[PDB]
RNA sequence: AUUAGCUAGUUGGUGAGGUAACGGCUCACCAAGGCGACGAUGCGUAGCCGACCUGAGAGGGUGAUCGGCCACACUGGGAC
RNA sequence: GGUACCUAACCAGAAAGCCACGGCUAACUACGUGCCAGCAGCCGCGGUAAUACGUAGGUGGCAAGCGUUGUCCGGAAUUAUUGGGCGUAAAGGGCUCGCAGGCGGUUUCUUAAGUCUGAUGUGAAAGCCCCCGGCUCAACCGGGGAGGGUCAUUGGAAACU
């Protein structure tokens, strides 16, 4: 609008989160807070593997991991795989993906962590599900 | 005036849009065109696509080109000036350039410009991404232009008095 | 202190020189005040590239150079010109 | 072989309680690096008064020096308009 | 790659032959005899691109600084990109017609010893510019590729002065862009990397 | 109230090309009266009048016509409005509909045109843009 | 501003001491001022800058390396 | 560091991959499969003919790299000064009296804070950018120049504020 309108309010501006909160954040143990990294990755801990169904039209049951992580939260991540690897304590390592049709899980488990092994006879998309070349 | 059917035509295609319409029984699916028509010697101008057939809306796209086409300067293969269209919630601006910087110009609107023959505009999209009102939003911009030879006459004025 | 001596610069293996009137105090990269042109030892051939007037009005002043840069003003004749002043 | 000269201003006093000392509001004026109009700022300072000659309202010169006291860095040139 | 199977792609004999599109224009495939679909500005403006990146085999690293390397030039950028790639070293030696290919001229420079004005120069990216001098010294002076390409006494184009024996190959104010691309559409490639 | 004097002016030039009166009435202030003679003497009226009054005075303008239907003047824009004073140096002339069009430009050796302003090199205050 | 009231060596003067140097910098005395809706005080936050990246420009983000300067040398305080 | 380098001798011999392939977006078929296994950035794909899952062939992408990931900018004119709004789409305070702040009729003299402009001083160097030269070109490096200041002093201009 007008001029001397503008001056002395400013333009407040639009202020927007991230694609995922609980990488943005990272932990220190003796200084007992709550630091402020930015980190991409992080290796995370599975407590419970249940699993449970998507949320509407499709309808074909997904594998619904539970992970903690390095920071200290406690944070529902998704099994990508044709098939899955974990058990409970392993190492998962976490990237940040939306899965739309799941309710509140938007962290996939890289598959090919530390840990998981690449997923059974896979030749096509081979730098995802972490399957190394399988003979030349 | 109007422009005669006494040219060259070229008259490529943009899009096509099927259009229903809902009776008794069911839907009734047609399709809607619209078509780009001119020479690249400063003719351009369309005309709606209307029918129930793919081709045959391609057909009459041509009819109202050829009753609706107009005309615009083609000084230096540039537009003289700088002007800034806007008809109907699509605003499309209009900026000359040197003769090196191509046509940089949005999907639709690339194929008018070319249709044109002037190979050197600059313009940005500012509304609307439906068709036919950024053809809309190119013609009546290109209505409003001037040529410098004819404002000298309506100022009753030098031509080159207004370069220098 | 006020040494007027070299300035490294340049790529890892071919070196570059400038020559740089400062304090020793800042580093070998450090500040300064004013410079004079060029060296390169890289070529076989000269183009060693001196300004051979303003470093004349420092050592009016007195600002004492390394040998290794002084011998380059003795091969212009930047110090026979300033013996010549100090023996005006 | 002149000096240089010193920071100068002329102004406009608000108080005169503080002693052989007041304030001087300098009202200079500029535009915004984002905008472009141009507002009015309050910029005030305190001035040495060695004849103690101030008013309320007092257009009147400052001329800076050696900071005198504490946030006490100039000093007054002409007493320039007095008030009514 | 195999130099011939992605000119088809482009239906084009990109070197100039009747060969590469007799019995087969469809481009490759098993999809090639069901008859193709026409494509977009995007479906265009790559194949306008690739009928001339093809060409010279660069890869895209490549492609996109000299485009950058015109835009600092004068002149129309169109005109001025169709400039640095036909002062190409690679296209020198396949246009002093000692090449059968391009690909044929790559090992031309890279390992075939040719020398401009001094040493050698074993780059197939290098710049030429008017007022240099390309000659190949006796470690490799006539050997079968040379033997057969000197037999092969193809046209020589009106940018270059070029004798058989003497070797020697330098050139005129510029190679013309009438001369250059019959087949290359211009100010595409542009109105492609301005976006 | 009024708020300024010059932007009702010119949108009153603008009011009446839509509907193409002859003439007009402004009341004519002294920089009012010298816009009016840089649009006579470059091409955009047929002839400006003055008018004595006792009240204030007004300025008539009879506009320009030359041809079947067209109009020569086709808008005015008012820039430099009361709250933002667009100083354009005499580096950065801004010239208008690049070829075609004129901006008034008031310096301190006059109020001045585009021209005259360019060739004298000292720039100021720009109080209108004129298609 | 979902921080509106904040400071008594604070703020003033005089003298004294002290500092390479001006000074509430220190102390006595005397005075009650000073800071504030142009946002004080407070709080969370963070080394700054030539520059880096991006944008067509206006701007936005970052302040790593190389170059400028300040601050710190296990944490804190003093001093030769 | 006998390192760069150059000289001669030797062999197709040492050496390519990942990603995409419904629409965005360049490129498609065959098997497997049957709301299950699985894809998914977006619209959304599979309850028996999946060009969208997985595999194979075949294309296409780019290349010693390619994808994914987290960041920041852009496209985003989607905080809009240049470069939006407010009848119903998000938006007029229920309306007033008004201090501060904001803006000013006409004519004329004057002043120069704003403004305009010169001169001088300065904003180091490296970097961006103008142009050359050097390294087998490039990248890189060098030479010269410009540019960058709501800068300060000084001298001019008087229409507008």
């Amino acid at each position: 609008p007008t001029i001397n309108q503008l001056i002395r309010k400013g333009r407040v501006s639009k202020v927007e989160n991230s694609k995922s909160p609980a990488l943005n954040k990272g932990y220190n143990s003796f200084k007992k807070e709550h630091t402020n990294v930015s980190s991409p990755q992080k290796r995370g801990v599975c407590t419970r593997v249940g699993t449970m169904t998507p949320k509407k039209p499709n309808s074909a049951l997904r594998k619904y991991a539970r992970v903690r992580l390095t920071n200290g939260i406690e944070v529902t991540a998704y099994i990508p795989g044709i098939g899955h690897n974990l058990q409970e304590h392993s190492v998962v390592l976490i990237r940040g993906g939306r899965v739309k049709d799941l309710p509140g899980v938007r962290y996939h488990i890289v598959r090919g962590a530390l840990d998981t092994a690449g997923v059974e006879n896979r030749a096509q998309g081979r730098s995802k599900y972490g399957t190394k070349k399988p003979k030349a | 005036r109007i422009d005669p059917s006494k040219l060259e035509l070229e008259e490529r295609l943009v899009t096509v849009n099927r259009v229903a319409k809902v009776v008794k029984g069911g839907r009734r699916f047609r399709f809607a065109a619209l078509v780009v028509v001119g020479d690249k010697n400063g003719h351009v101008g369309f005309g709606t696509g209307k029918a129930q057939e793919v081709p045959e809306a391609i057909r009459k796209a041509v009819e109202d080109a050829k009753k609706n086409l107009i005309e615009v300067p083609m000084v230096g293969t540039t537009i003289p000036h700088e002007i800034i269209g806007r008809f109907g919630a699509g605003n499309i601006l209009l900026k000359p350039a040197s003769e090196g910087t191509g046509v940089i110009a949005g999907g639709p609107v690339r194929a008018v410009l070319e249709l044109a023959g002037v190979a050197d505009i600059l313009s940005k999209s500012l509304g609307s991404n439906t068709p036919i009102n950024m053809i809309r939003a190119t013609l009546q911009g290109l209505s409003e232009l001037k040529r410098a030879e004819d404002v000298a006459k309506l100022r009753g004025k030098s031509v080159e008095e207004l370069l220098g | 202190a006020v040494k007027i001596r070299l300035k490294r610069m340049g790529a890892k293996k071919s070196p570059f020189y400038r020559i740089v009137v400062a304090d020793s105090r800042s580093p070998r990269d450090g500040r300064f005040i004013e410079t004079v042109g060029t060296y390169n030892p890289v070529a076989k051939p000269a183009e060693v590239k001196i300004d051979e007037e303003l470093a004349l009005k420092w050592l009016q002043t007195g600002a004492k150079p390394s040998d290794t840069v002084r011998n380059l003003f003795s091969s212009q004749g930047i110090m026979e010109k300033f013996h010549n002043a100090k023996q005006g | 072989s002149e000096r240089n000269q010193r920071k100068v201003y002329q102004g406009r006093v608000v108080s005169d309680k503080m002693d052989k000392t007041i304030t001087v509001v300098v009202e200079t004026y500029k535009k915004h690096t984002l905008y472009g109009k141009r507002v009015k700022y309050s910029k005030k300072f305190k001035a040495h008064d060695e004849n103690n000659q101030a008013k309320i309202g007092d257009i009147v010169k400052i001329m800076e020096t050696r900071p005198l006291s504490a946030t006490k860095r100039f000093r007054l040139v002409e007493v320039v308009e007095e008030a009514v | 790659g195999p130099s011939w199977k992605l000119s088809r792609r482009l239906g084009i004999s990109l070197s100039g032959t009747g060969k590469e599109l007799e019995k087969r224009p469809y481009a490759p495939g098993p999809h090639g005899p069901g008859q193709r679909k026409k494509l977009s500005e995007y479906g265009l403006q790559l194949q306008e691109k690739q009928k001339l990146r093809h060409m010279y085999g660069v890869n895209e690293r490549q492609f996109r600084t000299l485009f950058d390397k015109a835009g600092k030039l004068a002149g129309k950028h169109g005109e001025n990109f169709m400039i640095l790639l036909d002062s190409r070293l690679d296209n020198v030696v396949y246009k002093l017609g000692l090449a059968r290919t391009r690909r044929q001229a790559r090992q031309l420079v890279n390992h075939g010893h040719i020398l401009v004005d001094g040493s050698r120069v074993d780059i197939p990216s290098y710049l030429v510019k008017p007022g240099q001098t390309i000659g190949v010294r006796e470690k490799s002076r006539n050997l079968s590729i040379i033997k057969e390409s000197v037999e092969v006494n193809n046209f020589v184009p009106e940018y270059l002065t070029f004798d058989a024996e003497k070797l020697e190959g330098t050139f005129t104010r510029l190679p013309e862009r009438s001369e250059l691309a019959p087949e290359i559409n211009e100010a595409l490639i542009v109105e492609f990397y301005s976006r | 109230v009024m708020t300024d004097p010059i932007a009702d002016m010119l949108t009153r030039i603008r009011n009446a090309n839509m509907v193409r009166h002859e003439k007009l009435e402004i009341p004519a202030s002294k920089l009012k009266r010298e816009i009016a003679e840089i649009l006579k003497r470059e091409g955009f009226i047929r002839d400006v009048e003055f008018v004595e009054d006792s009240k204030q005075g007004i300025i008539r303008v009879f506009l320009k016509y030359g041809q079947n239907n067209e109009r020569v003047i086709t808008g005015l824009k008012r820039i430099s409005k009361p709250g933002l004073r667009v100083y354009a140096k005499s580096n950065e002339v801004p010239r208008v509909l690049n070829g075609l069009g004129i901006a008034i430009i008031s310096t301190s050796q006059g109020v001045l045109t585009d021209k005259e302003a360019r060739a004298k090199q000292a720039g100021g205050e720009v109080l209108a843009y004129v298609w």
